[PDB]
């Protein structure tokens, strides 16, 4: 087997020049919005959290805390403890878990 | 590993633990053998003292 | 002897040997390659003072 | 790979920790003692086989 | 002059051996013979005139006395060893006075140093492929044979050629080139807002 062999899973296009093998380009590559126009629609959203969303953050922070934990006794556990003793099915519906 | 990791492969743990000092008067002799190089360079073909 | 290489730690509570011998506050900005730099160091310092004996033949020297 | 400049047999204990239990001084000890036993085997065989 | 014998003493080395003091041990020239100089057979007949003046043209005398080596080339090759350690450049350049009077064109100077050079580097970069062969070999690949050019069916790269065609094409890979992003600078960020916060 040649040990420079890889399978590709996404079409690329080789460059037909002498001395050089390389992928010059790639089959209906769409240039989204530069650096700054990402940067000035991210700060409109870090302006908004900054501004309107930030009261009552702790208790939102101490739900997504407990929901990390390992097992799910753990995080009942945590809930009961920590976040004043939220329920586990009404805390997954803050967070977003629930379907 | 039965959620985040891979395959319990056997391998052979190395306990020496290699690593190059980086030192300073190693470049200094670096510098001495090139100079000798660079020397012999001048004094072979850049020597009009005869 | 396998009883005098615990003696620091009977002295100590469990809280004072992780405070002493595990929690050691990081600073890294000690020099700690300073101790081969001056023994392998020594080697080219030596070579200045040794090439100066007073060895009057050549080839004792060598 | 001691005596060989620039080596490339990278597996032949070039990047293993290889300590011994002879004298110290190697070069002026241990290596000139090989060769002084070398001096008497030829010298030894010289004389016999004349 | 007056610190002549202090300064000639120590710039150069004088001979310790006393070989030459005992007389019948002293060469005739029999001992190292230049084959093929076109004097070849003066020097023949200046050891044979030795040799007769020696024994009043008897030569059974030399027949039946005993044979010396020649005791002054003793430990020579030591000797040339340890100048050429003392001054190494000062050793070469004497030894190729004679051969450095005639001075060949820029050219060849150049076709010297360019394929000694060129070989070095060749050197190196195969000395760098055993590493890699090695750092694959840990990786848990057994290697059979050796080397990069491949009997099979393998693509093999033969290395730079020292052209300027090839040089002004390719270049290789700087590895000091090779950085972490500077995106790990942003992480930074996290220190001042925690120094803000425990009012610092
Ligand atoms: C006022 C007049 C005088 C009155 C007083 C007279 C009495 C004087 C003596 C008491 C005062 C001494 C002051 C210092 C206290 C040290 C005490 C001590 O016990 O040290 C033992 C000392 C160290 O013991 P060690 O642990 O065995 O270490 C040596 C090992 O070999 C090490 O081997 P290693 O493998 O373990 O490590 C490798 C080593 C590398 O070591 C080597 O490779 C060298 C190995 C030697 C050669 C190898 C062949 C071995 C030969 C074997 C036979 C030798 C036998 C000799 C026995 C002599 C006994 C004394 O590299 C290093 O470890 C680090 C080296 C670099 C560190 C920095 C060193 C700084 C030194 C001081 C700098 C300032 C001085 C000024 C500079 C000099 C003047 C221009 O042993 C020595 O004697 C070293 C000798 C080195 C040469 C010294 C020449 C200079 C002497 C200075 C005199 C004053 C200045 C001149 C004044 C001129 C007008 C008078
Ligand atoms: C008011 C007083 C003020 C002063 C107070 C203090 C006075 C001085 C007290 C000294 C205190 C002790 C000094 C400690 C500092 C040591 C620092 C150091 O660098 O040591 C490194 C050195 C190496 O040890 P190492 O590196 O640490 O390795 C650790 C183990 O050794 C490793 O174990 P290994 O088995 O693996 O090693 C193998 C072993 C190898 O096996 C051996 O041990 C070799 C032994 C064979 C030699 C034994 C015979 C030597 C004597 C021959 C001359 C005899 C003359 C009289 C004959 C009388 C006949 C009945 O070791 C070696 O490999 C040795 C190689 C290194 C040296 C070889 C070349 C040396 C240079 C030779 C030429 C010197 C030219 C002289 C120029 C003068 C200026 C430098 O240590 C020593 O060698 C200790 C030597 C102690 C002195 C020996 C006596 C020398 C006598 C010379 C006589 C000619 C001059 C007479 C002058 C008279 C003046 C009054
Ligand atoms: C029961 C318990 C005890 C058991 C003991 C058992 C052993 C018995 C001990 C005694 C054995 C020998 C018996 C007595 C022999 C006496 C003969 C005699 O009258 O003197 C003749 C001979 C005459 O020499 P010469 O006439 O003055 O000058 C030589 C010619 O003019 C030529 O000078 P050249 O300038 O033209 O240079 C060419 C020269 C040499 O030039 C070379 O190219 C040789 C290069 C060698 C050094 C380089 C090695 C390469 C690796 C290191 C690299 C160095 C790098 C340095 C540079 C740095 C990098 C750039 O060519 C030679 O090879 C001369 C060697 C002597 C001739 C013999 C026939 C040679 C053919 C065999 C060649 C293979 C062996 C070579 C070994 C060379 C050692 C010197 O003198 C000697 O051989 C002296 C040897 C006596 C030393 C005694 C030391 C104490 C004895 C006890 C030691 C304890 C050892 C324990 C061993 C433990 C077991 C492992
Ligand atoms: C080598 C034989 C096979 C080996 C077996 C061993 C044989 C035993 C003998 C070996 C012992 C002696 C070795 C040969 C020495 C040369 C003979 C000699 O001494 O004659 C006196 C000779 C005087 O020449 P001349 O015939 O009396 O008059 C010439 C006239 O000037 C003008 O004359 P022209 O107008 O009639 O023509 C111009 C030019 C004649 O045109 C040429 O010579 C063409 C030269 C073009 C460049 C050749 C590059 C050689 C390839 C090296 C690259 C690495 C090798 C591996 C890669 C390639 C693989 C093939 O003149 C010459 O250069 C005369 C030299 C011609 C014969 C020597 C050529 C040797 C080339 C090597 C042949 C292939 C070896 C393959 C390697 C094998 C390794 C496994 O001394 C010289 O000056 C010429 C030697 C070259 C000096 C060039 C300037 C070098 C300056 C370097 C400065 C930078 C150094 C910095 C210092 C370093 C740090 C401290
Ligand atoms: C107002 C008038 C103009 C201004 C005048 C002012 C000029 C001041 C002159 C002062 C002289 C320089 C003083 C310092 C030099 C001393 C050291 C030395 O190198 O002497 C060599 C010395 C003398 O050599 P030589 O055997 O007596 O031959 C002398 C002449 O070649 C003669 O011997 P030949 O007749 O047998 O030569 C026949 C010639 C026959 O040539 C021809 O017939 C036609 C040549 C056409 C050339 C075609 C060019 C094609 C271009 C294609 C480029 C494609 C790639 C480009 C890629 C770039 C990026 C895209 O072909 C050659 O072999 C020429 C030799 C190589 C020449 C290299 C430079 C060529 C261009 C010169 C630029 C100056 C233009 C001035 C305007 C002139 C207009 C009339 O020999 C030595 O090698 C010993 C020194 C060791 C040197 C080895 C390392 C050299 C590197 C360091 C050198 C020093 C630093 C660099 C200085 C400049 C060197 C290039
Ligand atoms: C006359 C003065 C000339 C001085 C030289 C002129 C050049 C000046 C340019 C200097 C620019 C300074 C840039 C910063 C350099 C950093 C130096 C450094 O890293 O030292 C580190 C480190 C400090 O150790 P740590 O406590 O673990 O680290 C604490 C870190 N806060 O220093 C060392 O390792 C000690 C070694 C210092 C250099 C070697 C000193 C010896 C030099 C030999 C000459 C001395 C002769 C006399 C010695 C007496 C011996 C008996």
């Amino acid at each position: 087997m040649q040990n420079t062999t890889n399978i590709v899973h996404v079409p690329v296009h080789m460059g037909h020049t002498h001395y050089f093998d390389y992928i010059d380009s790639f089959p209906k590559l769409k240039e989204g919005p530069t650096l700054e126009e990402n940067h000035i629609t991210n700060q409109k959203i870090l302006r908004e959290q900054l501004i309107s969303g930030q009261q009552g953050l702790e208790q939102n922070l101490c739900l997504r805390n407990c929901f990390k934990l390992s097992q799910k006794r753990y995080i009942e556990f945590c809930l009961d403890r920590k976040c004043g003793g939220a329920d586990f099915q009404r805390a997954a519906t803050i967070l977003g878990y629930t379907k | 590993t039965y959620f985040y990791g891979g395959i319990l492969e056997f391998v052979y743990f190395d306990k020496s633990n290699p690593d190059m000092c980086i030192l300073v008067h190693t470049l200094w002799i670096h510098l001495l053998i090139l100079f000798l190089i660079f020397t012999g360079f001048v004094t072979i073909l850049f020597s009009f003292y005869g | 002897d396998f009883a005098e290489l615990l003696r620091p730690l009977r002295s100590l509570s469990f809280n004072q040997v992780v405070d002493r011998y595990v929690l050691i506050p990081p600073n890294h900005t000690f020099y700690r390659n300073w101790t081969y730099e001056k023994f392998l160091g020594g080697f080219g310092l030596s070579y200045l003072i040794l090439r100066e004996l007073p060895l009057r033949n050549f080839y004792a020297r060598v | 790979n001691s005596a060989l400049i620039g080596s490339e047999n990278q597996s032949d204990s070039m990047n293993e920790l290889n300590t011994n239990f002879s004298m110290t001084y190697y070069i002026l000890t241990v290596l000139p003692g090989k060769f002084i036993y070398w001096i008497y085997e030829i010298l030894h065989t010289f004389f016999v086989v004349c | 002059s007056l610190h002549e014998k202090m300064q000639t003493d120590y710039l150069w080395v004088k001979d310790h051996s006393q070989a030459d003091s005992w007389a019948k041990a002293r060469t005739h020239g029999y001992n190292y013979i230049a084959h093929t100089v076109p004097n070849k057979k003066e020097r023949y007949e200046m050891i044979w005139r030795s040799m007769g003046k020696s024994t009043d043209w008897e030569l059974e005398k030399f027949r039946l006395g005993k044979k010396f080596p020649d005791r002054g080339n003793k430990r020579r090759w030591f000797k040339n060893l340890f100048r050429l350690i003392k001054n190494p450049m000062g050793y070469i350049f004497w030894k190729t006075y004679k051969a450095r009077l005639a001075k060949p064109s820029l050219i060849v100077t150049s076709m010297f140093i360019g394929f000694t050079l060129g070989f070095i580097k060749l050197k190196a970069q195969s000395i760098a492929y055993s590493k890699k062969q090695y750092a694959t070999l840990r990786a848990g690949k057994n290697i059979e044979g050796s080397g990069q050019v491949h009997f099979g069916y393998h693509d093999q790269k033969w290395g730079m050629p020292a052209i300027p065609m090839f040089q002004l094409m390719y270049y290789e890979l700087p590895g000091n080139s090779i950085v972490v992003n500077p995106c790990r600078n942003q992480n930074y960020r996290l220190y001042f807002e925690m120094r803000k916060k425990l009012g610092i």
